């Protein structure tokens, strides 16, 4: 018969006999017949019984309990419908908008791309943020941890990234929150809200007091949407690029690590899931370009015991393709984007790729800002008096690179009313290698603040 | 159209031809690929293992009712009491040099999709090392298109020889430009992916058929989201498939890559089988479980291959070289399995962090590089002029070292300072730039000759590459001459020399 | 005073220097700490 | 009788026996159908015990039959064992015909008994200035180089195998244990290169055997010496004996290998609990008796380059002759890089040494003890800063460090510099002439790879 | 205001639970629309309890006896 009876739980642990003719296959959704809790297939504990874990709370439940299955794992709705939504781990409604209209849904546990499915060519993806443009430009199938503190406007910070894709290229957007501080998180849906940028993003969250479970497989859950939302192509083929923000995927480590205890098998060296690779490569390899049609992923991400030898960020690296942090004192100098320039590294830093005379502009610059800092030591204990002239100029360049850096933004332009900025490559660049001329010696730093392009830093010039 | 039709008419009258006697177990338990199977007596150790869904297994635990064994690929259309038989033969692999200019299966299956290749034979991947009656020692270069590597750290044919380093610091392209080198050579070269990003793998791929290597070249892939059993199993394969050649009487070459996961991979496997660990969780056998692979690598005695092809040759000695790759966590070279590595190797090369911080590509801490085989490769003019240089650099350093806390120095410290800078800027390379022997040959001469503690600090490459044009125009029939057979003689360097005084003119 | 102040600069160097060295000993020294104590657990675990 | 295998884990094999017939612990257990034999260990009782393979363990399945021989290990024994390459069953692998003798011995003995130990009282000069400086030997004592992956524990022992094996002369045994094969090829075809090779025997159990192979490897050559030195020479009694040891260090491994798969415990780090007793089991059959000398040479890796492992610390318990290298000094470029101080030996004994040697090494150790201490503040605070007296010392004991670094015979295949034998008197002297600052007025290059103290003049005059 | 109460010498199950009652009583002014102020105190010592019991729940050993369901707790 096609449904079981509980038989034994512990824990978050669930356990139910079948008969030899009838039994699930792995990641099968399993219904609790009687409630509304699901049960995911793990591992076949033989004899009919088989073992699951429960999607919700443990309680109201007891032995003998009929349990069914459906043959077929989580399968989540997926249309464009879903937008503006908020969901629960099974793509529920948790917004009380109503029941999502699509009822297109499709499985999750899928496997990874094709060796001939890998995109031939790698380039350079764009946005409007100048750091970001030159000093760690992106590729599409693109994977960037994001690090610092907290006060920035990181939730802002993706909101303009947003922006700029569903506006520049139409790329769409999708964000999962795992382990979310609930009250940050309807900030966070106000905030976004607020922008219009709401109807653009799709939303789940998973809260971290959640059983872990569900927490885990939220992650699989928005990878699902982003590959229906990519491959889901216009005429001509080639449907349109689609980015994924990720809350804090450390998080979901833990997780891991929960329910790896959770199994009662071995824990590991320092104490962690085992296969926490295998499943690492589930979630990265399964993100990437298309032949036709490419994901971008940024990640969140916290550093345990501010280490860079445990486990966790070791194996992150193998799939981070750039390194962008963000500086306190940065923002505490009014600096915005308060992202620390000079330390935020890209593995796509090379002339073969970003180009050659763009590679050698951002060597220079950066090597500049590298000299200013080893000189404003110097100053503040000996004043700038006591300089080379060049030195000087260093100074002053440096800071005007600075202040130039600093920009308003379309989300700022809600904000505050002011006109946000977008530029890209080779309109920066233009502006920079003007600059390594010194022809702007006579412009005031000051000119350089929140404006756009270099004509508009000449504009204030001129206003100023 | 119907020449398919006639094809497959006459595979379907092929086989099938017959019933067949065979025995059977079904599945008693699952867990990750991992499955207990309760039926099969006539089973073997290790042998392949049929089973309805088409793939395959490896036998793990012959206990008295059941047996525990692997799976070779995912596993989630798997479930218990379904048919599973047993091949009673052991695990091969097809082995062929029409594995050429092909990258397949881990199980040797065409993932490039350029249509599957038949390889008349075909061998068992897990085999033993041979006889040390049948070594040899080893005698022939191998170069590695460097000034750096081909002078100070020799490599001869044969030998295995780690490369340990930092992520992103220059650790592979060191090995493509080394077997892009033995283009014109000729040698046998093969290379193994093991568990990394497709991305990358595509761009090794497109760039060797930009190189055009992809033909005396083959490549076989773990990726990092494949079911561990392949990517531990992988490189015992590819050591089988280059030992071919070697038993052939044909020097050979392979390429590890990052070991690191198939450790750790293998590691996570066994202690799923509940087996107790060692020191951070990794099991004993683990540096047998590589030393193992790794002693299949050897420069053996024509006698050996005679004994190898019973008349199927004349007789020359194979070999084939070993290349393989471990990572370093914050340059921790005491690091566990690194001393384990170590202990195997017949020599290693490490990486220096911050001078490809500093921009120096490559950047090596030659501090700690050496070759047990050392001068037995190296041409005679290599030979000769190196032998301390290495040595005096490595001194150079340390001088230096202390070199910044006091103030005094004499004269000996003070050229060895000026000549460490020299020479330091000496050795720099471009990425995918070569060297034909007469270029490090020159390179050497001027140096120890003092031709260069005279010029510019900033200006010494560029005087390097103009030189190396200089020569190359003018002495083209002499460097042609000199790189043609690796011998000097006197009046070779004098008209090195000549060409020194020309060039040092312009 | 000039070379006061080079010397102490010097000194801070040296310390600083130092210091990447003791971060890197306490972490390692951590994990190999907790590795450890692991190990012993699940040796007990097995008992009964 | 016959017994049926059922059940293959690893290399650990089971096998059902008639009540009536049960091997004891220690036997040849034939493959009935292949060449592989088994080795029993426990009495798993029921008519069934455990046992281990020796060789391939493929082409394996249960049920397969399997004889005893009613005998336990015993190898073919004497002098015609000599020239010749064995495998750890003691059959030849240099395909020079099956060995001659017929004598057997079992490998498993019980050590000698207290009243038989003999007093190794007879130094040796070397050649190598470290060694014969800091650690006087005892003809028939235990020899072991401390040290880590790659620090030099092959080369170390290449060379001394080069200045023993020429001042000696009589028998002398090899034993390649878990080891690159190249080297051992390459050391097999250097002595054939000698002529002692007849007077030398090989037999190498290398890494690449099987893990069961792997563990009774040393019993055949340890055994091999033990007649030797008990096979008595006409009107006299056994010759001097050479012995060399290859890394017990893998005997230990393999004997970690296997404790699991014997049901067995894990030690406080995974060792077998075992260790010690079969570690001392094993050294106790090795000694220098009433009846003949026995020298050995014990290489000894270290793991992860740590002393307090379980393993090194035991070892200390069984070698009066103990040298142990550094990677920092082998960072520094100095070859050979043995630290002066935890290298220590009994033989240092005034009565034995000679006053003037043992007050020599005492005040060189002191000085180097001084500098490694001030090590720290000079590492920290400007070397100028600092006494007078305190920075000649640290120049002294640099330039000692320097005049240790000496070029050995075989060292010049990576160098080229020819290598040096350097008696100890000039070692003596020169040391003494440092320490009384008779060169306070000489570059330190002037001591750095060279042998004598002759050999610092030339240098310095030279530079 | 309200104090309960986890003794040292109580059973370590009472003390294990009591934060979670504590908790409801305060919700139930949170349920009157109104606000107060609860505080937690020795939650340190509530975990140990917890593993013990888990412990003698023949529960899975975690990395310092810990199984992870505690930062779910
Ligand atoms: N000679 C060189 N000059 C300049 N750059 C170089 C040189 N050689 C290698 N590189 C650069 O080093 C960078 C990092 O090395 P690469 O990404 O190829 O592999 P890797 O060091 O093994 O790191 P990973 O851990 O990602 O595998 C490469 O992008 C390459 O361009
Ligand atoms: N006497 C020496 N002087 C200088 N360098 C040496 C000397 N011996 C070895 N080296 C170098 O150090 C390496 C390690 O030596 P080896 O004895 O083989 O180490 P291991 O303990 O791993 O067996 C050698 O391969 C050689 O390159
Ligand atoms: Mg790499
Ligand atoms: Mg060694």
């Amino acid at each position: 018969m096609s449904s079981g009876r509980i038989i034994q739980i512990i824990g978050a642990v669930i356990d139910v006999e079948f008969e030899r003719t009838s039994v699930p296959k792995i990641y099968d959704a399993l219904q609790v017949d009687g409630t509304e809790t699901t049960l995911e297939v793990q591992q076949q504990l033989g004899d009919g019984v088989v073992r699951t874990i429960a999607m919700g709370s443990t309680e109201g439940l007891k032995r003998g309990l009929t349990v069914t299955s459906t043959n077929a794992p989580i399968s989540v709705p997926v249309g464009t419908a879903t937008l503006g939504r908020i969901m629960d781990v099974l793509g529920r409604p948790i917004d009380e908008a109503g029941p999502v209209a699509t009822e297109e849904r499709l499985p999750i546990h899928r496997q990874a791309p094709s060796y001939a499915e890998q995109a031939a060519s790698t380039d350079l993806l764009e946005t409007g943020i100048k750091v970001i443009d030159l000093l760690c430009p992106f590729a599409k199938g693109g994977k960037v941890g994001l690090f610092g503190g907290a006060g920035v406007g990181k939730t802002v910070n993706m909101m303009e990234l947003i922006n700029n894709i569903a506006k520049a290229h139409s790329g769409l957007s999708v964000f999962a929150g795992v382990g979310e501080r609930t009250r940050e998180g309807n900030d966070f849906y106000h905030e976004m809200k607020d922008s219009n940028v709401l109807d653009k993003v799709a939303m789940v969250y998973g809260q971290m007091n959640e059983p872990p479970g569900n927490r885990l497989r939220v992650a699989l859950t928005g990878l699902t949407m982003a590959e229906y939302f990519r491959d889901e192509k216009d005429e001509n083929g080639k449907g349109r690029d689609v980015l994924l923000f990720v809350d804090n995927i450390y998080r979901y480590t833990l997780a891991g690590t929960e329910v790896s205890a959770l199994l009662g098998r071995m824990p590991s060296a320092v104490g962690y899931q085992p296969t926490l690779a295998e499943e690492m490569g589930v979630l990265q390899e399964r993100i990437t370009s298309t032949k036709s049609g490419s994901i971008t992923s940024i990640q969140a991400v916290y550093v345990p015991a501010d280490d860079l030898t445990d486990p966790s960020p070791a194996t992150t690296f193998a799939h981070l393709d750039a390194t962008v942090v963000l500086s306190r004192d940065i923002a505490s100098s009014g600096i915005y984007p308060a992202i620390d320039p000079l330390d935020s590294t890209s593995r796509q830093l090379d002339p073969l790729v970003v180009g050659q005379e763009h590679y050698e502009i951002a060597r220079a610059v950066q090597n500049v800002l590298q000299r200013y800092k080893e000189l404003k030591d110097i100053i503040a204990i000996l004043g700038m008096d006591e300089l080379a002239e060049e030195d000087k100029l260093v100074v002053y360049r440096a800071r005007k690179i600075q202040r130039f850096f600093s920009q308003p933004f379309h989300v700022a332009e809600v904000f505050t009313g002011a006109p946000g900025k977008l530029v890209p490559l080779k309109e920066t660049i233009r502006g920079f290698k003007g600059l390594l001329a010194g022809e702007y010696d006579h412009i005031p730093e000051q000119a350089f603040y929140m404006v756009g392009g270099i004509d508009e830093v000449i504009a204030k010039a001129e206003k100023l | 159209p119907s020449e398919i039709s006639a094809l497959i008419k006459q595979r379907i009258g092929d086989l099938d031809t017959s019933a067949t006697a065979k025995n059977e177990g079904t599945i008693v338990m699952v867990s990750d690929g991992i499955v207990r199977i309760h039926g099969l007596a006539d089973a073997m150790y290790g042998e392949m293992i049929e089973f309805d869904g088409g793939l395959f297994g490896m036998a793990l635990n012959l206990e008295q009712d059941s047996v525990g064994a692997v799976v070779l690929g995912n596993y989630l259309s798997l479930q218990e009491g379904q048919k599973a038989r047993c091949t009673g033969r052991v695990l091969e692999v097809p082995v062929g040099p029409e594995l050429l200019g092909r990258v397949v299966d881990a199980l040797g299956n065409p993932i490039d999709g350029k249509g599957p290749i038949d390889a008349k034979l075909t061998d068992a991947v897990e085999k033993v090392a041979p006889g040390v009656i049948w070594r040899q020692s080893v005698d022939q270069p191998v170069q590695t298109g460097y000034k750096s590597v081909d002078t100070m750290i020799p490599v001869g044919r044969g030998q295995r020889e780690l490369i340990i380093g930092d992520r992103q610091t220059g650790k592979t392209a060191m090995a493509i430009d080394a077997i892009i080198a033995q283009k014109n050579s000729g040698i046998k070269c093969v290379y193994v992916a093991i568990g990394q990003k497709q991305s990358t793998i595509a761009n090794v791929v497109r760039k060797l058929e930009e190189t055009g290597a992809m033909a005396y070249t083959t490549v076989v892939a773990a990726a990092a989201a494949d079911p561990a059993a392949m990517q531990y199993l992988a490189p015992y394969s590819g050591c089988t498939m280059g030992e071919y050649f070697r038993d052939r009487g044909e020097d050979a070459l392979i390429i590890y890559d990052d070991l690191s996961k198939q450790a750790v991979a293998y590691r996570q496997i066994s202690l799923l089988l509940r087996r107790p660990p060692g020191r951070e969780a990794y099991p004993g056998d683990v540096f047998y479980l590589h030393s193992r692979l790794l002693e299949r690598a050897s420069r053996v005695s024509a006698e050996y291959v005679e004994k190898f092809t019973n008349g199927a040759v004349t007789g020359k000695t194979g070999s084939l070289t070993a290349l393989p790759i471990i990572e370093t966590q914050a340059g921790d070279v005491s690091a566990f399995v690194p001393t384990n590595v170590i202990s195997i190797t017949d020599g290693q090369i490490f990486l220096e962090t911050s001078l490809f911080n500093a921009g120096i590509r490559p950047a090596v801490n030659a501090g700690i590089s050496v070759s047990r085989v050392g001068g037995s490769a190296q041409t005679k003019i290599i030979k000769k002029l190196s032998g301390g240089i290495r040595t005096a650099l490595a001194q150079y350093r340390e001088l230096a070292a202390f070199a910044q806390f006091a103030s005094d120095l004499d004269e000996a410290t003070r050229k060895q300072l000026e000549h460490g800078q020299r020479v330091t800027e000496l050795m720099k390379q471009k990425q995918y730039a070569p060297y034909s022997i007469a270029d490090q040959a020159v390179s050497v001469y001027a140096s120890n000759e003092g031709y260069m503690a005279d010029v510019e600090v900033k200006k010494i490459v560029d005087f390097d590459a103009a030189l190396i044009a200089y020569f190359r125009s003018e002495y083209a029939p002499l460097m042609k001459q000199i790189d043609e057979t690796g011998d000097y003689n006197k009046d070779i360097e004098a008209a090195i020399k000549a060409g020194i005084e020309s060039f040092k003119a312009t | 005073q000039s070379a006061r102040m080079v010397a102490m600069k010097a000194a801070t160097d040296n310390a600083g220097q130092l210091i990447k060295d003791l971060q890197l000993i306490y972490n390692k020294l951590r994990q190999a700490a907790i590795t450890q104590e692991i190990s012993e657990i699940v040796g007990g675990a097995a008992a009964v």
